[PDB]
């Protein structure tokens, strides 16, 4: 499984930071894929391929992965960007499925 | 209608509404309780193929 | 593209349940779909997908034995079915597109989403 902090909070147009720390198999041999989702709605993909984002995405999300844990950066935080967060990956090893992390909620004051 | 003799005067008459996709067609098929989209002479089809 | 989802369902413990997705443009698609399912106050939870024109289908060990995905391509539908029902598998359910006909880890188009309660 993935392991995220269960929640951090921080100031309209701060920086904040997101990680997650799983193991060699899930995210130390696979690529990383960053979700947000509001409530009352689907899950909306951020970034893939562990540093791209897809089209419609402001530059102001990125992402890293550096070893074992991935990193998800946001800045010029708005009073919309609250929403839980969420890291998923490809595990592969005794039979493989896509994992989802534990889910991050992000609290604006 | 006016007449002196050798009239059949009609009793009831029908008040005709028209539509799209109906017809007439002869069989021998027993009738069910199914549902479909497709009715031929020998038998109902479900399927989403271009041709038969 | 859009995929959308059938109508909500209630369910007795031990009954089976299928839910279907359709999916806008061709009937053919050249790329994966799989389904995942979230129970309210927690996170979402990846069931299985299935792969165009190969066919295969994979599922999670979690899930393994009770689900059973298929697909017809002349329609362009996806059907999901669900047995041995208990009380928590009260959740909504949720079909996801891929960009390559490879099930992988990045989901970029997902539908509405349709509750399923026991
Ligand atoms: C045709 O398919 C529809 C779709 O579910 C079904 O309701 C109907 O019973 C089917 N009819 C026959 C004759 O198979």
């Amino acid at each position: 499984v993935l392991t995220q902090p269960p929640s951090v909070s921080a100031a309209p147009g701060q920086k904040v930071t997101i990680s997650c720390s799983g193991s060699s198999s899930n995210i130390g041999n696979d690529y990383v894929s960053w979700y947000q989702q509001l409530p009352g709605t689907a899950p909306k993909l951020l970034i893939y391929d562990n540093n791209k984002r897809p089209s419609g995405i402001p530059d102001r999300f990125s992402g890293s992965k550096s070893g074992t844990s991935a990193t998800l950066g946001i800045t010029g935080l708005q009073t919309g960007d609250e929403a839980n967060y969420y890291c998923a990956t490809w595990d592969r090893r005794p039979t493989a499925y896509v994992v989802f992390g534990g889910g991050t909620k992000l609290t604006v004051l | 209608f006016e007449a002196n003799g050798n009239l059949i005067a009609p009793r009831y008459a029908f008040a005709l509404s028209r539509g799209f996709g109906s017809g007439i067609i002869t069989s021998n098929a027993p009738m069910d309780e199914c549902d479909a989209k497709c009715q031929t002479p020998q038998g109902a089809i479900n399927s989403s193929l271009p041709f038969q | 593209v859009q995929l959308v989802e059938s109508g909500a369902e209630v369910k007795k413990p031990g009954s089976s349940v299928k839910v279907s997705c359709k999916a806008s443009g061709g009937p053919f698609r050249s790329y994966a779909i799989s389904w995942v399912r979230q129970a309210p106050g927690q996170g979402p939870e990846w069931m299985g997908g299935i792969i165009p024109i190969f066919g295969t289908t994979k599922y999670a060990p979690k899930f393994q034995g009770r689900v059973t995905i298929t697909a017809d391509d002349f329609a362009g539908t996806v059907y999901m079915e669900l047995s041995s029902l208990r009380s928590e598998d009260t959740a909504m359910y949720y079909c996801a597109k891929h960009m390559g006909y490879q099930v992988r880890e990045t989901m970029d188009v997902w539908g509405k989403g349709t509750t399923v309660t026991v």
